[PDB]
């Protein structure tokens, strides 16, 4: 049996097993510090409702904080298929403030873009179960959604924010709730009579440290290498059915950037990054007589069908020099994620990494835009020649074209993720670089 | 003989299996004592 | 391991009566038939 | 071995260390597709691990289901399901290991 | 198997081949008597068969395995029973009800 | 090439076989031996020979040592082929060996049959049969000279040649009893055969002639010869029944280091019948046809390997109340024991249990000394005799624990034990070394 | 008579005409170990010379030993020191109509019954000598 | 209880078996041996092979030592099953062994038949028959290869491997004579078979390849091999009459320390026929039915154990006028001698008388030195050939002193003697120590 | 094992003692040193008419 | 385990000394009341120590 393999040994094995360093059959576990984790509700200041601004202050219950989950309770304003990640749409934005300094900020669209690029498999599925209705629920159904935040300290304990080391500084979360949420209080442009206002609660998971560890955090200076989001909105060089639109955007970005990400969208419909079409799932009623290529099948707003995307090609130019050769939109949609993330990105969402592994915590190559005068994103759009109401026109067409309904994707959202340092000393914190 | 021994088809001298005792030694007793009462341990000794 | 012989080769010619027989020391009288029977002396007789 | 029976095995001292253990079963379908649910997992009601006569641990069919429900995922979970159930619409009389 | 180490392995066909070559005369006939029905027995007949093993220690006292010198190693035999036995549970390809 | 391709295939795995070689196979050494010759000499029988008569002979010191002894008999068939079964063996009812007046040993016609059943084999067995029976379909009146070799210890090997030369003051005598009746020769079952002839008999001894110095050493030096002896008692059987499984516990009144026990169950009136009669080929007179009678054997085919006709279900030897070995089925004693210990085939109804590794040789190989066992016993369980012997289907298709209704006729049990002793010769005299 | 099913009680036979091996040789390290001999040489002669028993047709033996049936080494082929070892077989033509008795009984050296084609499996066995070392309560084979 | 109960039962009688033990049965130590390899190498045949031809082979110096030699033949059937009897054995009429131009030995087809009849047995004998005859009811036109192993002293044991290596200046040759006719192959009795094939022949020699040290010693050292030789003379038989008992005194022109004598009576017309023909099953062509004749044997059943068809009533061997042993009956020589000395079964018409304890072996065990005996004579008494061979009752029911009238056809007598001599090899040359 | 009498159906005993029926203090189970001694029961299905 | 079978056990070293040993059997009636007599006793043909 197995012995016949052990004896099969010679010079070619020496590089693999000679003077062996490790085994696999005995693990040394590392003794760790003594700690405990508790989920504690924060008080929401202000008034919760659609379109309102509320805020919360994180209470000093524990020593460090990590995960933050914002609970929302919404009721369906219509039947199954009318909503799309509505809890995500609702949390329009969240701003992180430490010591009165703006540290970071996320947007509903970022949560959608981020998810589209970085979550995957059953992480992504379980993730949707917490922000949408995915079991064919009907009008009036009530659900509590759990929207995790994705600030640096909300992703790893390694960057738990040491509130204990911030005795003098408040840590606050400022939230903007959307004026409308699709399939909840509005249906496209129409209001839904009788829709309920949201119930909201913010939960913070706090780490309790024992004496030696707590003391070190409280007294020692720290430098936490964290990530931040940069974001600007732009008008899209709106696609046309007659030609190929083009655009060159100087990006007002800074800091060592692990990656850029972007999408084109129809601001009317949360998560719509692609054109509408009369092909199954691509529009409300798609595939039948009732199909309308003016309204999405909200429950199926996102798609992997690149025919409905609008980016033909793109490049990033730095101070007049090409950073890389121009690549097709499908490179940025399918290859980049293959190489850098290992997940599957929806059509209309694009990524370009400067990092070997942008999805991780450890720096693995960055582009420092603080040293670049003219960082320009060059975008070439597809020609919107396809009659979206004819599935044959869509499904049988060429690489350089898209749906006539693709011209509705008039908004452009460009994101960048970078590294910075959150310095903490003598009970206070703030960023090393602006 | 034209072909020298290629070294292929080897063997391992004196390969013994894992030792298996037939006596079947007694099970080892624990090191932690039984968690009895947590707050009223070792009696109360009521008076007259 | 299996136990000593409480009888052995002695009970081949035992005494029917209860009066202990006079012990005859087996000592190869003949050079031919040697008769491997033992003597079988009573330990604590009736007396 | 049979339904409702308690059986056991002593692990043979053939190698030096042990890791993975797989229990094989051969089951047949008593009805059509849609009638079973992880039947090999259901069948193995529980397993108890003992060393030197001392209990070390014990798993239950329900635990296997709970464990799977919580800790396996994606294609690991599907591949697991393939190893304990009939997932290609097999019919009555079908036999599977 | 000794101490978990495979020492040897024989097959029904080996026993037949071995016999065909190395047994003979009445030893062979008696062997046949211990493995078959050789007196024109009929359906329903019952016999106890004796199949001696042919491992080296089963051939001579000179190689008797010293269980006494194997204080830490077991000597074990493993057997596989045939799926079918001709004229007992099957007749060619047919099962015998 | 050729064989050289093998010689060059040499390495560590060869050292245990050929390193520092001790022997070769391609040059043998024969040992030089003494100068001796073998002469076959007729001895004088003292007494009348006939059926039921008892005679003796004294072996003359014609040579120095004696080995083989062959008794010649001449019989005429009293019926046609198929009516006799080893009749010269049946005829010599028994033989006693006496040295110095001491009974050294004794063989019985049945022992010769049991011995043969267990220890002779193949062509050795057939050739034996050719010397004691009619095996070429001879007819009534056919005359044949039979040779019955004796099986006393000195008849087994030159190595135990009896040193008559060293027994100067003691005589060696054999005593032969001839059976009152021999089947198919002077009696057909119970019926006398009119005109049957009385046997002609002669005893031959094959004597070894040694040279001057070899003779001197044997004549003058004391010698201790390791010999075999046969212990035997005939007894009744807990006769098998068609109604129940009979059982029996037989105290074994044995002594001495015993190599093995041997036994059989037989029909007291049919020589060599260790199995039940049946209407299956060879199992009864007329078997295979309408006239078959399951009260009489097909004498020429008395022996059989068909276990269904045997009567022992199981047996064990118990010593001082304790099992000596696990209880085994009758088929174990019949088939496996001799497979393991002898290497021949034993006929159904004949059983062996060895306390020795190689009981068929002369060299001691493990013994049970019954002189040190207070109460040895052979425990026997019999099969149920429920099978209708007149119907071959009933016989051929039956189960392990049953036998023929005619199996209850096997009422006789013969238990033998073969042991060692020492025959001491000194100063011209000799006798058995241990009394018991 | 059906020549697709044996008389099970008489499955084995000494009738060489029903054998399927015409001839064979063993080749070691690319060179012949012995000259090719007929199947009947392996079936009848090897056993005659080395065992003294009688081997059924269809069963073959080639000894490297003077007395292979014993326990005492009497010559061995150490395949552990042979890079290449091959058994080379030549089969008989199975052209004889098995259902027409004369066709079998009256045929020649290099042919057999058409039913020979059904003997599709080949079982090759070898017997070698190793050392079982036993000491201090444990043991195993010297040469794994 | 169990085996331990036997060990504890120790007495005085165990001391002579296990006290101060010398051996154990459970620890066999095998002897390390010189490395060697065996290769079967085809020899050429000088001269075309065919019936009646004389051909020869020189043994090549391919290896160092030689043992087994097998002659292959391919024969065809000239008639149906039952028409042949050991035809490959018959075909190899003789073989001579010559070293350096001088004869060492010579074997003849009849000897091979006699040798087999006496010394092979059981399955060995059957396997041999399978290599020399057609034993599975083969039909006319059948063809097969037949093997006839040689039985010269070096062809029976590795211990006598002939040192070709030590015979650097002397060739070793085998000369073969093929029979002019072979029954059932090219002739049916006296009638030639039209279209009969000539035999194909091949001679194979098994060579021993020695390792370096053993090889060197054999090449350089002188050697002495104690070997057997076969002496043989065919002669006129005092053919039995139906009116009386023929008798004969045959001077035996034998020499050397003879191990044993052997002989047979035969009908030279029919190879292997050592008995009278008769109308009893197997004893003649068509025996048992209407077509039976006692002029032709059932060739496939030529050999028989029915002594009624044998021609020797009795015999003795005289040495210088002194009876060697008392006169014994033909069945003594046919049945008892081989029982005692070989352990196999000898067919009717074949006789053996040993001067040795173990004539079937290689180790000397007592011999008759005929080189010291002026007059060695075999004295024979024949049976009266008065039984009507065509009437099975007449044969099967006959008396000890008579045989079939057809016994008169056994006119040839073959007397053999196997003896020891020494083959000496030195300085590359060799031959025998004694000339006679 | 512990009493030597016969107990009616529905009545159960588990001894911590060698001889619970006697006065002599054979072995005992000290619950004053045991955190949550629990009796775990499995019931039969009451399906029979 | 079954009718006519030979089975065995090696007692494990769970405790230091042993006393009571009880063999449990599960049997099903092949007939009505009155047709059996101590059947678990009849079943345990023998036991060796």
């Amino acid at each position: 049996g197995g012995l016949s393999q052990l004896v099969a040994y010679g010079a070619q094995d020496v590089y693999l097993t000679g003077n062996p360093q490790i085994t696999f059959f005995k693990t040394v576990y590392r003794r760790y510090t003594n700690f405990a984790i508790e989920s504690i509700q924060q008080t929401i200041n202000g008034s919760v409702g659609f379109g309102n601004k509320v805020s919360t202050q994180i209470s000093r219950n524990g020593d460090l904080i990590t995960d933050i989950v914002v609970e929302f309770v919404l009721t369906k304003g219509g039947n199954g298929g009318t909503t799309y990640y509505p809890a995500e749409e609702l949390l329009q934005d969240v701003e992180l403030e430490i010591g009165g300094q703006r540290i970071d900020k996320h947007y509903n669209d970022w949560f959608r873009t981020y998810d589209a690029l970085f979550r995957m498999n059953d992480d992504r599925y379980n993730y949707r179960r917490m922000t949408d209705w995915v079991n064919n629920e009907l009008v009036g159904a009530q659900k509590r959604f759990y929207v995790p935040l994705i600030f640096f300290f909300n992703q790893t304990p390694g960057l738990a924010l040491p509130l204990i080391a911030l005795q003098y500084h408040e840590v606050k979360l400022y939230f903007t709730l959307a004026s409308q949420v699709q399939g909840v209080n509005y249906n496209g442009s129409s209001a839904i009579a009788g829709a309920a206002q949201p119930t909201m609660s913010v939960w913070v998971d706090y780490i309790f440290l024992d004496t030696q560890e707590r003391t070190r955090f409280a007294q020692l200076p720290h430098e936490y290498l964290i990530e931040q989001l940069q974001f600007t909105g732009s008008e899209t060089a709106t696609p046309s059915a007659t030609t190929q639109a083009s655009q060159n955007i100087r990006l007002n970005f800074n800091h060592p950037t692990k990656y850029l990400a972007w999408n084109f969208n129809n601001p009317t419909n949360y998560g719509q990054y692609t054109a509408l079409a009369n092909i199954p799932g691509a529009c409300s009623g798609a595939g039948t007589a009732a199909a309308t290529v003016t309204t999405p099948d909200y429950g199926n707003t996102g798609t992997y069908n690149e025919q409905l995307a609008v980016l033909d090609s793109a490049k990033i130019q730095l101070n007049g020099q090409d950073r890389f050769a121009t690549r097709k939109g499908s490179y940025f949609n399918k290859v980049q994620p293959y190489q850098s993330i290992g997940g599957v990105t929806p059509a209309g969402v694009y990524l370009y990494s400067f990092a070997l592994k942008p999805a991780g915590r450890q720096p693995s190559g960055t582009c420092n835009f603080s040293r670049i005068d003219n960082a320009t994103l060059s975008l070439t759009y597809k020609t919107c020649s396809i009659d979206a109401t004819s599935p044959a026109a869509v499904l049988g067409n060429t690489e350089t074209v898209t749906a006539n309904t693709a011209t509705l994707l008039t908004a452009l959202n460009i994101y960048a993720k970078n590294y910075n340092v959150l310095r903490i000393m003598s009970g206070m914190g703030g960023l090393a670089y602006a | 003989q034209p072909r020298g021994y290629a070294g292929l088809r080897p063997y391992e001298k004196n390969y013994e299996g894992i030792a298996e005792a037939d006596v079947s030694a007694l099970q080892a007793r624990y090191l932690d004592q039984t968690r009895g009462r947590p707050r009223t341990g070792d009696g109360d000794t009521e008076p007259i | 391991w299996i136990g000593v012989n409480t009888q052995g080769s002695s009970l081949k010619n035992a005494n029917y009566d209860l009066r202990a027989d006079p012990i005859i020391p087996k000592a190869d009288v003949g050079p031919w038939m040697m008769s491997s029977v033992d003597p079988n002396i009573y330990q604590k007789p009736l007396f």
